[PDB]
DNA sequence: TTAAGCAATTCGTAATCATGGTCATAG
DNA sequence: CTATGACCATGATTACGAATTGC
């Protein structure tokens, strides 16, 4: 639709090109000036024209060190080594490398690992034509022949072997999202005949190019475009959708320019005649194939940078492809930006200890962006429901009926139209409200990885990134040592506490940052690391090397600097700015998203720790990795030495305090006086003391005062914050307990949340006791909402699951007949009900999906819930504050509790009735026994207060639905099973016709007919 | 058969007749001719040779848990 | 060709081991 | 018609894997 502005008046022999570049590529090419791999850079000028960038003459290349022989130090064993091999038998050595410039070059360099010398040593420097024949010529030098003249005797091995990309952004100094100048006379815009379809396209050579590092006026954001979009298909009953027999109904796309505060396009295009919106274009096909082309044809004119959604890459773009490929539609799939290539998909998988396994699909568009905010959010954030509902709720605050919305007229069409556009409208605000893309180009300025890497991989290609860039200031080079297996080492120490509740306050001290710095001050790195022979025979000791508690020696600052000390101070010195950045906001929200920044750069900065010790990886060194542990525990037992030592009754101070907990970086004193500014000055005092028996940047420092404190295991406490005094308090803390946990019920955390509101801010442990009373009679009572009673488990690796049987394994492999094509796949999270049966054996055959015991009506165990969900936390939480008359106490609270209880041939009733004062069964309709006569106004009096309740329960949630919905005068239909509002929906319907006829027992209270 | 049933799912979804996804086919039929709206002579034509079928003398979700 | 670390607590299922109620037949 | 231990049946203890959180 809208296009992009003019390029007017650009003339290469006297002006320059200043833009913004978002993607790379590798391109195998001819039409050579008179190398074959040339360079892709697309990007953005400071107005908003499009730029392709031809770069020209790059090769990849290694090193391997030149062998101690006559060869690799003559000229004619040199040339050799270029030269092949003419005999019969070197067909394996000299065909799949064959005739290629590697060529021969002589070079002084150093190895990385270990401290051998300031001396250097010669190695050779072998370039290669293409980057796909690194791998043959690796298998063809090291276990190939190299049995050439004698000038190379195997092996010698090769040393950084990194990939093309990475290699010429580390070569230059341009790192992701950058400012790229192309000077004058430098660059031919005609010289390229138009092979993309950008405006203006350049053709220079890879050494014309100047970079400009963000900082200063170059610290800016070229104004981008974003496009969102969302589909709708046509299924049957039942049936999920399949890309063979489905029809593709309606396209709804957003588009802006970034940093305007509204969209500038808004355009649906729908399958039938529709009606008009007011705020968008509306386009009408009969058939789909216009539809598929249309939509092409608006992408290829409008352009975009970024392409944004939600569950896009797993749905909305294979769809379409498989559509276009069963209608015969031959033009559709060549989204991309190069003009003659069209995509396909393919299959990838990702797997860590950190964030699980996913298996992805992903779709070629080259040029193009993809962003997907579902991905997003799955990498950083954990939470209970990845539903586009639940997350909108979590945030901001919300098949077979849409198949007859789109059969019957226009202004059903027209709702539906409306609804596709508000659903392609929420990513663009999740996006810019939680300071997405910010954090992304912040991310790819710091590390010096492209834009494309921070969505497809994990931590490892950015700390080798900034190691490489780090290493060509003085001349060294890595190498290669791999291993299967290493054992592991010792871990972190955890302090014995003194478990209980506690009621004088506790203050906690603790030291920032504890690994980069023992890393930084202690001068710690692979090119510092002594070998246990090369100190001997020297004898200096001193000020020259030092020993760790596992062994090592390590050599002072005196005569070296570590590559690991600069990389963590430059990622510690950002995450500072971070924080002085965050200490001047007020909106909560954007409070949260600075530390969600801060948070980032600290992960960054403990994974360049954590990849030392990774014995599955590229470079491992866990003798660092030992002498960090145990510099950690030797400074955490002085600290405890320290802190209970000084401040003690014979040294003039009131109290000897006694430390009660200790957990790796903390401290958490208990000192004895209850008043809490007294606490706060000598906790104050304590942590600055402390702090002076280090080197630099070693500081401890105090955090909080707990009053009261309540300390249950290792990893579980409670406490309340302070951290004024006149600022009274903050919040609670709950580490670990069972209110932060997503095992569990909601019931269960509710009632550990409101137990501890009850029993740590009022101090009432008898409201606390009549709580969790009415909370348990209501359990058994039957008039607890089915979303208190939802669990939710995670669905790994089919193996482990495979190992032993659980229940959300057997609800997932369990298929339903209506649905043989919508089911959890690896990764995802299954929710399940347990319902009630007579299998003790087995809890993973009572176990059933939440609509489906909707639908279809199944009791539920309110003794499963009873004594395996809700009893053995109160018996944590209760027992430390009294004894084991506590624990009798509360299940005796259940026992006064405990004996009220609510109730194929469940069609061949009777229906008895019964007296409603007594519960005699007997013959005739009547409400009363005749026992149970002279009182029966206070009986009718009674239960009318219960009708008059439900009555106003009715009215407050079926106008609710009214609101939530937007309209007053049409249907509501919205069958959201994250909302509470359902099914809290359908059962007061139920609970009045119950109760309406309960009082028809009685006569009526008039005539009707006069 | 088969053309009956397009009629009725017709007339359930023109906007001009009520908002009906709580009550019979035929109370709405009535309740748009007592105010007169337009009820068209088909809609009753079919809702009179049948007897009680829940597929004719019933609103299209008259299932589904709203 | 691809992947940052260790410590600790909780819960469910199958298997191992203890103990009583019937029973079957020798006295 | 009546003792004795062999036989079936049901409940208490231990072991180990899976899941998830704290540094
Ligand atoms: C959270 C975390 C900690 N650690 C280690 C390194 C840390 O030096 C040590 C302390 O944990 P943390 O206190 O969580 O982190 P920190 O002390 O480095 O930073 P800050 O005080 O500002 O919050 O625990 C890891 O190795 N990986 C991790 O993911
Ligand atoms: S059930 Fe009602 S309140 Fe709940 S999400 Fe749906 S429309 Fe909104
Ligand atoms: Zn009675």
């Amino acid at each position: 639709r809208w296009l992009r502005p003019t390029p007017p008046a650009l003339d290469p022999q006297t002006e320059p090109l200043i833009f913004q570049q978002l993607e790379i590529d590798h391109y195998v090419g001819p039409a050579q000036p008179v190398s074959v791999p040339v360079l892709r850079a697309f990007g953005v000028t400071d107005e908003g024209f499009s730029v392709c960038c031809h770069i020209h003459g790059f090769a990849p290349y290694f090193y391997t060190p030149a062998p101690p022989g006559f060869g690799p130090e003559h000229m004619g064993d040199l040339q050799r080594e270029l030269n092949l091999a003419i005999s019969r038998d070197s067909r394996g050595g000299r065909e799949l490398t064959g005739p290629a410039v590697l060529a021969v070059e002589l070079c002084s360099r150093e190895s990385m690992f270990g401290y051998h010398g300031h001396g250097p040593s010669p190695f050779l420097r072998i370039t290669v034509a293409l980057p796909r024949l690194v791998a043959p010529a690796r298998r063809l030098l090291e276990q190939g022949i190299r049995v050439a003249g004698l000038g190379t005797p195997s092996f010698a091995p090769y040393e950084a072997n990194v990939d093309f990309e990475i290699r010429f952004m580390v070569d230059t100094d341009i790192v992701g999202c950058n400012w790229l100048e192309l000077p004058a006379g430098k660059y031919a815009l005609r010289l390229k005949e138009k092979a993309t379809q950008c405006q203006l396209e350049a053709d220079v050579l890879w050494s014309d190019v100047v970079s400009h590092p963000p900082e200063g006026p170059w610290q800016r954001i070229a104004p981008l475009r974003v496009l969102s979009f969302d589909i709708e298909c046509a299924g049957r009953k039942g049936i999920f959708p399949e890309p063979e027999r489905d029809p593709v109904i309606q396209i709804c796309s957003l588009g802006l320019r970034w940093g305007e505060p509204e969209p500038f396009l808004r355009l649906a295009l729908t399958l039938r005649p529709c009606a008009p919106i007011l705020g968008a274009k509306v386009q009408s096909y009969e058939k789909e194939e216009d539809l598929l082309q249309a939509w092409s044809t608006f992408i290829r004119i409008m352009d975009p940078d970024v392409i944004t959604g939600y569950n896009i890459q797993n749905f909305d773009l294979p769809y379409l492809i498989s559509r276009a490929q069963t209608l015969k539609v031959q033009t559709f799939p060549f989204l991309g930006r190069v003009a003659g290539l069209c995509s396909n998909i393919r299959d990838s998988s990702f797997q860590s200890k950190q964030t699980g396994r996913r298996d992805t699909k992903v779709v070629s568009m080259v040029g193009r962006v993809q962003m997907d905010m579902l991905q997003v959010l799955l990498r950083e954030y954990k939470l209970r429901s990845y539903t586009l509902n639940a997350v909108s709720f979590h945030f901001l605050g919300e098949h077979s009926i849409i198949t007859d919305l789109q059969n019957g007229n226009d202004q059903t069409r027209r709702r539906l139209a409306v609804y596709c556009l508000k659903d392609a409208y929420l990513p663009l605000r999740l996006l810019e409200r939680l300071m997405v893309l910010v954090n992304a180009v912040e991310m790819a300025r710091v590390t010096g990885v492209p834009l494309s890497y921070l969505l497809s991989r994990g931590q490892q290609v950015k700390v080798v990134s900034q190691l490489l860039r780090q290493a060509m200031h003085e001349g060294l080079l890595m190498p290669v040592v791999k291993s299967e297996g290493g054992e592991d080492y010792t871990g972190a120490t955890v302090i014995e506490p003194l478990k209980g509740y506690y009621d004088v306050p506790i203050a906690t001290l603790d030291f920032s940052s504890l690994y980069p710095s023992i890393m930084m001050a202690h001068n710690l790195c692979y090119t510092t690391l002594l070998r246990p022979g090369t100190a001997q025979k020297l004898g200096l000791t001193e000020d020259q090397f030092i020993r760790t508690p596992t062994g090592d020696e390590f050599v002072k600052t005196s005569v070296r600097k570590g590559l690991l000390p600069q990389i963590l101070e430059n990622l510690l010195s950002a995450r500072k700015r971070a924080k002085a950045e965050l200490a001047k906001e007020t909106d909560p929200l954007r409070r949260q998203v600075l530390d969600g920044r801060q948070l980032a750069l600290k992960v960054s900065a403990n994974s360049v720790y954590g990849f030392t010790g990774a014995q599955v990886g590229k470079l491992p060194c866990l003798e660092i990795s030992q002498s960090v542990t145990g510099f950690g525990r030797q400074m955490i037992e002085k600290t405890k030495q320290l802190v209970e030592s000084k401040y003690t009754v014979e040294n003039g101070y009131s109290t000897s305090a006694k430390v009660v907990y200790g957990d790796t970086d903390s401290v958490m004193c208990r000192f004895g006086v209850s008043s809490v500014a007294e606490a706060m000055a000598l906790g104050r005092e304590a942590a600055d003391w402390v702090s002076g028996h280090f080197p630099s940047p070693i500081r401890l420092e105090f955090e909080k005062v707990y009053f009261p404190y309540l300390l249950i295991s290792k990893k579980r406490y409670a406490g309340l914050l302070f951290s004024s005094r006149p600022d009274a308090h903050d919040r609670m803390d709950c580490k670990g307990l069972e209110a932060v946990r997503r095992d569990n019920c909601p019931l269960v955390a509710n009632l550990v949340t409101a137990s501890l509101r009850r029993l740590l801010i009022d101090r009432d442990p008898e409201g606390a006791v009549a709580h969790a009373q009415d909370v348990i009679s209501d359990l058994l009572c039957n008039r607890i909402d089915i979303s208190q009673l939802v669990i939710t488990k995670e669905l790994t690796r089919a193996a482990s699951d495979y190992a032993g049987k659980q229940a959300h394994v057997e609800l997932a492999e369990r298929m339903r007949k209506r649905d043989p094509g919508s089911a959890p796949s690896l990764g995802d999270r299954v929710p399940y009900v347990i319902i009630s049966a007579a299998k003790g054996v087995a809890a993973y055959m009572k176990s059933e999906d939440p609509l489906f015991v909707l639908e279809h009506s199944l009791p539920i165990d309110t003794q499963y819930y009873l004594e395996q969900q809700l009893a053995k936390p109160l018996l944590r939480i209760f027992e430390p504050i009294l004894g084991e008359g506590r624990a009798e106490a509360v299940l005796l609270r259940g026992d006064h509790t405990r004996c009220k209880t609510v109730l194929g041939l469940l069609a061949f009733a009777k229906r008895r009735n019964c007296c409603i004062g007594c519960r005699t069964v007997l013959s005739h309709q009547g409400a009363v026994c005749e026992f149970c006569q002279p009182r029966e106004s206070e009986l009718y009096q009674k239960e009318v207060s219960h009708l008059n309740a439900l009555e106003e329960r009715f009215s407050r949630l079926w106008t609710q639905c009214q609101r939530c919905q937007g309209s007053l005068h049409e249907d509501v239909i919205c069958t959201s099973r994250d909302c509470p509002i359902f099914y809290m929906r359908k059962k007061v319907r139920k609970d009045l016709e119950d109760q309406e006829q309960l009082l028809r027992r009685f006569g009526p209270p008039g005539p009707e007919a006069w | 058969e088969e053309a009956e049933l397009e009629l009725l799912r017709q007339f359930d979804l023109a906007w001009q007749y009520g908002p009906c996804t709580g009550i019979t086919r035929l109370q709405r039929w009535c309740r748009a001719k007592q105010m007169g709206l337009e009820p068209p002579p088909e809609v009753w034509q079919v809702l009179k040779t049948h007897p009680g079928d829940p597929r004719f003398q019933c609103s299209l979700w008259h299932l589904y848990p709203l």
